[PDB]
């Protein structure tokens, strides 16, 4: 039992739970926008973010970098207008999750994203 | 299936083969016809690693799946 998921044996663990999210994991990193802030160091991403912005005031940048203090979560840092914000994407078997909206594609997810991220954030 | 003889996994690793996503059998059989005629046709079969991966009219296509034991692989 990994959560409430079952499995028969390991190899079904290796192959459904760790392999899809490998996957997705491997397509972040592989993404265009990608990069590595010592680990998914939040004090890295808020200056890059922030050269980002002065570099071009008129663009929002953002950036997507892997957490080390949560394993299996995305930082996602964005510069609208002034200090950057930060946000975490979870890995799923099922694809991506983030403000509780699930993407199997990071296409669909960064679409979103840029549309809707005026949003408040949920839970606060 | 192609050439009905066996190959460990092990040996074929050894002469480093590539695995393809999609694979092709050419198997010669002869065709019962009227007058004793045969001819040695040589019709192609699919096989394929993966079967999420396949469209509903392929699935009505598939006829035969090697079982290898744990049910978790049928799933879905």
């Amino acid at each position: 039992w990994i959560n409430s998921e079952e499995f028969e044996d390991l190899d079904e663990i290796v192959a459904r739970y760790v392999q899809p999210m490998a996957s997705f994991a491997r397509d972040l990193l592989n993404h265009k926008y990608y990069q590595d802030c010592s680990g998914g160091d939040r004090k890295k991403l808020e200056e890059l973010l922030i050269k980002t912005k002065k570099e071009k005031p008129t663009f929002i940048p953002y950036f997507i970098c892997a957490c080390k203090e949560l394993p299996g979560k995305f930082l996602l840092g964005y510069q609208p207008r002034g200090k950057p914000r930060i946000e975490y994407v979870t890995v799923t078997p099922e694809g991506f999750r983030y403000r509780g909206q699930i993407f199997p594609t990071v296409n669909g997810l960064f679409r979103w994203f840029k549309d809707h991220y005026q949003d408040p954030v949920p839970g606060i | 299936l192609q050439d009905l003889k066996f190959v460990p996994s092990d040996e074929k690793k050894k002469q480093g083969c590539q695995r393809e996503n999609e694979t092709l059998i050419q198997r010669r059989k002869d065709q019962m016809q009227p007058g004793g005629t045969a001819i040695s046709v040589t019709v192609p079969y699919r096989v394929v690693d993966q079967p999420l991966k396949l469209m509903p009219q392929d699935w009505d296509r598939v006829v035969a799946v090697f079982v290898q034991g744990p049910a978790w692989q049928f799933k879905g």
